[PDB]
């Protein structure tokens, strides 16, 4: 049955600029006059939004930078001038009879300027500290591009495997992201150290910055 | 105003069933045909079966023929699938969907089907007290439970501009933990009351806490 | 592939857009399962012959006549006769088939249905003709 590689799968260009996204079905999703292929646009966390229906009927509501060309096999949905809400990810799929199918995906992330993160550190609290554990909190807010590094440092000393993170997906009004790192140690262990730190490495930053506390403060 | 409401979703061990139904409203029962599609996490869309209610067809994805089954209550508005002999690759966000023809009008808001033989377990929430300046920062840890999801708002509802959920991650012990800041002014502190609401449906787990400095 | 030229003309045939008649679409549960796979070709001669002898009679009314080019409509004749006479032949001769011919006389029933609904609009004949369409060449390809 009727399988679709999208190209690229990944994708990445600055607010304005034109987008190309291509899809090639397995074999021919057209007749002479019509061809059964649509575009669908989701964002993050969100059922998918038709955009394009038949290859090149733009839905009603749907802004006019968007369109879609192509037939037989070969479709693409081109962005004629990229927005920061464009963010998401674009899949083709096709109605040329059973089973539907859809494309693997292409993800568009926007391209912005540099913004440095803005990094808050958290003990654990008190509640938790009562039960055995305790975790370490470092905050990096709003922030491009998405590389980043994050060092944990316990009286001086480097950490590693003890600690993970997590990122937002790009903000759909301003292009950022965000980030949370979690130390984790037994309250044992963390009660046994004064100087608790985290040492943020950015393109944003000229030089990485250490927010930290000390320990009973 | 058309509307999909998928439910159902939850827990189930490996070769165990479930039955996602979805209830519809707003439009014309006959008129629309009703789907339901897939979604590993991370992965792509993966369509799984077809119901007409004019007329009594079916279609399921050959993937799904034996295990799978799609029907529905028009009396209800609403349509049901079973599904049998749950393998940990089933594990995906069912959509409700709906079309005309040929391609997607409406969907529902997802329901998340999660195969695991490990136990469900409700988190424990911690606050993240702002360190206390031009604007702070303050939150909730909302660690070690299974499955997902866990839902956080923060003042009923009411505070939205400057949140940040962040995506769950795995801990080693298998459970999910998760963090959820907000931003607020530094004179805010001590005057305005800042609280995170958790809500984890599948262990009937609510909590409001209310973070301080 | 001088089922290729019956194609051919039903594209010809068109008037109108689909893209005006967005209001009419609709799905008719085309009974593909009946076809191409598993019992590959040779033995789906009935469900095909079946197939041309629906089309046929379908775009034989006088409802069709006042749709279509009548000079196209014949060309179409000709190519449909040809095939469901080649059809026949093999039915007749040695090589579920009933369901799966009730399957295919159902779905041209809700096609039929389909127009009499719409009192066989422009738009209507357009949605029909494009599925027809479509459905033959999963049929055939």
């Amino acid at each position: 049955d009727i399988q679709m590689t999208q190209s690229p799968s990944s994708l990445s260009a600055s607010v304005g600029d034109r987008v190309t996204i291509t899809c090639r079905a397995s074999q021919s999703v057209s007749t002479s006059s019509y061809s059964y292929m649509h575009w669908y646009q989701q964002k993050p966390g969100k059922a998918p939004k038709v955009l394009i229906s038949y290859a090149s009927n733009l839905e009603s509501g749907v802004p006019s930078r968007f369109s879609g060309s192509g037939s037989g096999t070969d479709f693409t949905l081109t962005i004629s001038s990229l927005q920061p809400e464009d963010f998401a990810t674009y899949y083709c799929q096709h109605s040329w009879g059973i089973p539907r199918t859809f494309g693997q995906g292409t993800k568009v992330e926007i391209k912005r300027t540099v913004a440095a993160p803005s990094v808050f550190i958290f003990p654990p609290s008190d509640e938790q500290l009562k039960s055995g554990t305790a975790s370490v909190v470092c905050l990096l807010n709003n922030f491009y591009p998405r590389e980043a590094k994050v060092q944990w440092k316990v009286d001086n000393a480097l950490q590693s495997g003890n600690s993970q993170e997590s990122v937002t997906e790009q903000d759909s009004k301003d292009s950022t992201y965000s980030l949370s790192s979690t130390l984790t140690l037994s309250k044992a262990d963390y009660e046994k150290h004064k100087v608790y730190a985290c040492e943020v490495t950015h393109q944003g930053l000229s030089s990485p910055v250490t927010k930290s506390f000390n320990r009973g403060e | 105003e058309v509307q999909l409401v998928e439910s159902g979703g939850g827990l189930v061990q490996p070769g165990g069933s479930l039955r996602l139904s979805c209830a519809t409203s707003g439009y014309t029962f006959t008129e629309y045909i009703i789907h339901w599609v897939r979604q590993a996490p991370g992965k792509g869309l993966e369509w799984v079966a077809s119901i007409n209610p004019d007329y009594d067809i079916t279609n399921y994805n050959q993937r799904f023929k034996g295990r799978f089954t799609i029907s529905l209550d028009k009396s209800k508005r609403t349509a049901y699938l079973q599904m049998n002999s749950l393998r940990a690759e089933d594990t995906a966000v069912y959509y409700c969907a709906s079309w005309i023809s040929d391609f997607f009008d409406y969907w529902g808001q997802g329901t998340l089907v999660t195969v695991s033989s490990a136990s469900t377990k409700g988190p424990s929430v911690f606050p993240l007290a702002p360190s206390s300046g031009g604007t702070a920062a303050l939150g909730c840890l909302v660690k070690d439970y299974f499955p997902e999801p866990v839902t956080v708002s923060w003042n009923s509802g009411a505070l939205t501009s400057g949140v940040h959920t962040f995506p769950a991650v795995l801990q080693s012990s298998g459970l999910y933990s998760l963090s959820s800041v907000v931003t607020v002014p530094s004179s805010s502190l001590g005057t305005q009351t800042y609280i995170c609401n958790v809500n984890h449906k599948p262990s009937n787990t609510k909590v409001d806490k209310k973070v301080e400095p | 592939l001088g089922s290729r030229r019956t194609l051919m003309l039903l594209a010809q045939m068109r008037k109108i857009s689909l893209f005006s008649c967005l209001k009419d679409r609709h799905d008719f549960g085309f009974p593909q399962e009946e076809f191409g796979n598993q019992f590959q070709k040779a033995e789906t001669i009935p469900v095909l012959h079946e197939m041309i002898q629906q089309i046929f009679n379908l775009f034989s009314t006088k409802d069709s006549s006042a749709a279509w080019d009548e000079t196209l409509l014949d060309k179409f004749y000709t190519e449909l006769y040809q095939q469901l006479n080649d059809l026949e032949a093999c039915v007749i001769q040695g090589v579920m088939k009933e369901d799966s011919i009730l399957a295919v006389r159902k779905y041209f029933q809700r096609i039929t249905l389909y127009l009499k609904e719409k009192k066989y609009s422009p738009c209507a004949w357009e949605v029909v003709r494009a599925e027809i369409m479509r459905s033959f060449s999963l049929s055939t390809n």
